[PDB]
């Protein structure tokens, strides 16, 4: 039932590791000061995913075993869960507490940043059904460490290895939603569910950036690689 | 091709 040694070890680590990441504040912040058009939150959002990719890298880089996978493997799984892992953070930023009315405010900027009608209902769908869940900082990380090792990833030549390396982390967080949460035996797998639901932002993703009310859709290097755009 | 992607993964 309780964490063994080497799964306190293995928590603290994944921890520690997903910290490195930029402050929630320090991005709602921005949000909330001031009302930007349309063509100031494009800049602003690849300015931010180009930054999430450099830090997805590095974190991934730390999960225990990647390094010792094929060079061919680690690039398709970091490119299969980029985008993922980029709304799962925005998604744990979006339910971060804030003062009376801030959340509201957070919310109306964001449904009017440039994004197309169609993709806003489904991505705020999204954010609510994670924000019931309650999730606690190490219920994020490791499901963001669940996602980058997901053995079905398109391209995966030696899944076995990729499945080694998932299990203790996917152990860790089973124990931690039966401790943090033994009221609700169901949070282990609504948790995994809801990496379902997360799977179908890959489909519309490039869709989702060329819509934005833009007459220049520019990109960074990195985020044509990482993204489906060009 | 995802050089820049390889880069990152293969740097230090
Ligand atoms: O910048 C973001 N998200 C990033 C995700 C990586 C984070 O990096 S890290 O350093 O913390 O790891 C920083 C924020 C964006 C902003 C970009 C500017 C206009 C408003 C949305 N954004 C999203 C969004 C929406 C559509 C798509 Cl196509 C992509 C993401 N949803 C949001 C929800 C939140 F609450 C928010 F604060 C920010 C949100």
């Amino acid at each position: 039932m309780e964490l063994t040694p080497d799964q306190q070890t293995l928590l603290h680590f994944i921890m520690d590791s997903y910290n490195k990441q930029r402050m929630p504040q320090e991005i709602t912040n921005k949000i909330l000061k001031e009302a930007f058009s349309a063509e100031e939150n494009f800049l602003i959002l690849t300015e931010m995913a180009t930054n999430h990719v450099q830090v997805l890298v590095e974190f991934t880089k730390k999960l225990p075993g990647f390094q010792t996978l094929d060079h061919e493997d680690q690039i398709a799984l970091l490119k299969g869960s980029a985008v993922e892992a980029m709304f799962l953070r925005s998604a744990e930023i979006f339910n971060k507490k804030l003062p009376s009315g801030h959340s509201d405010l957070l919310e109306a900027r964001i449904r009017n940043s440039g994004i197309s009608d169609e993709y806003i209902t489904p991505m705020f769908s999204f954010y609510k059904s994670i924000g019931e869940l309650k999730m606690t900082q190490e219920e994020y990380a490791l499901l963001t460490a669940i996602v980058i090792l997901s053995p079905d990833r398109q391209y995966i030549k030696d899944r076995e290895a990729v499945e080694k390396l998932q299990e203790p982390l996917l152990d860790v967080l089973q124990k931690l939603c039966k401790i943090h949460q033994p009221e609700n035996p169901q949070h282990f797998a609504c948790l995994l569910g809801r990496l379902t639901e997360l799977r179908t932002f890959n489909h519309h993703h490039a869709e989702m950036l060329m819509s934005w009310r833009v007459n220049d859709h520019k990109f960074t290097p990195l985020l044509c690689e990482i993204w489906d755009v060009q | 091709d995802h050089q820049l992607l390889r880069y990152l993964l293969d740097k230090d």
